[PDB]
């Protein structure tokens, strides 16, 4: 299941989101969601301790001037990768 | 064949998501029996009885949840963890016959669906 | 290889980024060889079909961008009639029945029922919600 | 005793409850003897002036409710022209300049600049944001 | 300063909201905000430990069927009281 | 005489609040010198340099923040606590000359204003 977060983690029911993550799932941060990928932010640890791989849409990091402050644990992708990610997963849970 | 899951995650009235989600749910039920409904996060508030939204000039669409029982939409679940965070009695007589599931179980059940539409 | 996609847009043309990212996603999937069966506009997504939308000359004209996607790639742009009615997006015929003096549905968009959302979900390979 | 109020609406007629609570707040303050100088519609609040808004017969018609507030209590309903343009809410004159075939500004609403928001904030006793 | 919360506490930057509360201020919960007034919810304690009085708009509790589950610490008011609350405070911070 | 405070609390581009708030801020600055701007919560992201929103088809209105320095809108503050929660370098050369304030100080400063407009 591909999980998508387009809102700021600070304005998201983050606990509810974590409870839906299962091993093998993947989380893509896009739009305002990419702020959760900033090195040192308070939501980063919970994501790292989650049994999944976390991605961040590069276009949105560029839009927000955050390209040089992303955690090494987060994978940078573009729209084409985003597409392939949706092809890879049969389902998508959008937050 | 695709199985469709509808997930209510927002509180009622503040936003029209619940109303429009229920509308989408019912239209879909007419084309397939392979669908389920999940109430998670704030969406658990959709289930409370005695709601009277006309007080805030909002449509009383909660009554429409009765059609789930009427037209055999039986795969209904509610997040037990969410109800606890919100201080809601797990024994509350919800307007939908949703059986509570713990985090792990709800998660596994949702993973059985091909499409997830969140409201 | 190629997959049948259905995109769901729930955000306005201007106001949030959802409709914009969905548009950039649509272009990317089509460019990657996949097929975009249709885009269903629901909730605030119906504003994407408001013909009167007037961005500044230096701002992206998303409403026409959608029209162009339909014109160039034959993508069906389905708007939930009921959601559109509640938000003041109607076509000429509906305006006539409602006694309204004008309409504002953008050419290229198709008014439809929620049945089109369900059908896309049941028959497409993938459904991506924005 | 009586205070001069200015209300700011940032939510749509249909979609969220903000505009509705602001309307119920307006009725309450006026009923309590206070004066409602004006209501400024900005951001998604401009949709409250979309004349084509068509709620079901059993749903509250907020757009006309606003019109009625202007008609009955003389409350000025100011809509930010730029925010309205970006979201497809224009009056006949603007439509003519833009070459659009129709318009949709609800009678009772007044297109205005942000200067009207600033002026209300600087001269009213209270400003309540919805 | 009258603080107003119209969104669900779960979708609000609650930490940011608490940091702005000063002794003598008052917080009114309205619209989806009234969920923070439910007895036993996880945001109730932080509010109780805040140096302010918390109110909840009755109309919104009625709309959501929560009138009988409100904490005793929260004060129930109607629209008229809401108005007087805005008359009482020179400023309003809307969340 | 009323003092007006503009508070940016949302992140840029995801929502148009920052853009429309900046527009309102500038129009108001033309009618009074008694105004201040506060960047709190996610609004601190409004201040980052090098933003290129055209990448996501959004307007580059950040450039417009330059007018604050140009037209004497000097009462500008940023929440130090917020920057820390977001892992942002407090020494970042913001696009606005905002001086950092700790929770208590920022709170007291904001209480000096008659009107608060949040974006």
């Amino acid at each position: 299941m591909l999980h998508t977060l387009h809102r700021s983690p600070w304005l998201t029911d983050f606990a509810a989101l974590l409870r839906l993550l299962s091993e093998g799932d993947e989380l893509l941060l896009l739009q305002d969601g990419v702020t959760a990928a900033v090195d040192g932010n308070r939501y980063l640890e919970s994501l790292r301790n989650a049994p999944i791989k976390v991605y961040a849409l590069n276009e949105d990091l560029i839009a927000r001037g955050l390209t040089g402050q992303i955690s090494n644990d987060i994978i940078l992708i573009d729209y084409t990768d985003f597409v392939r990610l949706t092809v890879k997963h049969p389902s998508q849970m959008a937050w | 064949m695709k199985r469709i899951a509808f997930v209510f995650s927002t509180a009622p009235h503040g936003t029209a998501a619940g109303r429009e989600g229920l509308d989408a749910l019912l239209a879909t039920s007419a084309l397939t029996d392979d669908l389920a409904v999940f109430f998670i996060a704030d969406g658990v508030f959709q289930l409370l009885p005695g709601q009277k939204p006309d007080a805030v000039l909002a449509r009383d669409y909660i009554a429409t949840f009765k059609l789930l029982g009427l037209y055999d939409i039986e795969q209904c679940w509610v997040c037990a963890a969410s109800l606890r965070e919100r201080g809601l009695d797990p024994q509350t007589p919800f307007v939908v016959e949703a059986t509570p599931l713990e985090a792990d179980a709800l998660r596994r059940e949702l993973a059985n669906y091909d499409v997830i539409l969140r409201f | 290889g190629s997959m049948r996609f259905a995109i769901v847009v729930t955000g306005p043309a201007y106001g949030t980024q959802q409709a914009s990212s969905a548009f950039q996603f649509a272009q990317a999937l089509i460019a990657d060889g996949h097929e975009l069966s249709s885009v269903f506009f629901y909730r605030e997504g119906v504003y994407n079909a408001n013909q009167l939308t007037s961005p500044a000359s230096d701002e992206f004209d998303l409403v026409r961008a959608w029209q162009q996607l339909n014109a160039q790639h034959g993508v069906a742009l389905n708007i939930c009639v009921a959601a559109a009615l509640r938000r003041g997006v109607v076509d000429e015929t509906e305006a006539g029945r409602l006694g309204l003096a004008s309409s504002n549905l953008q050419q290229g968009f198709t008014l439809s029922g929620l049945g089109a959302l369900a059908e896309a979900s049941l028959t497409c390979d993938r459904v991506v919600q924005f």
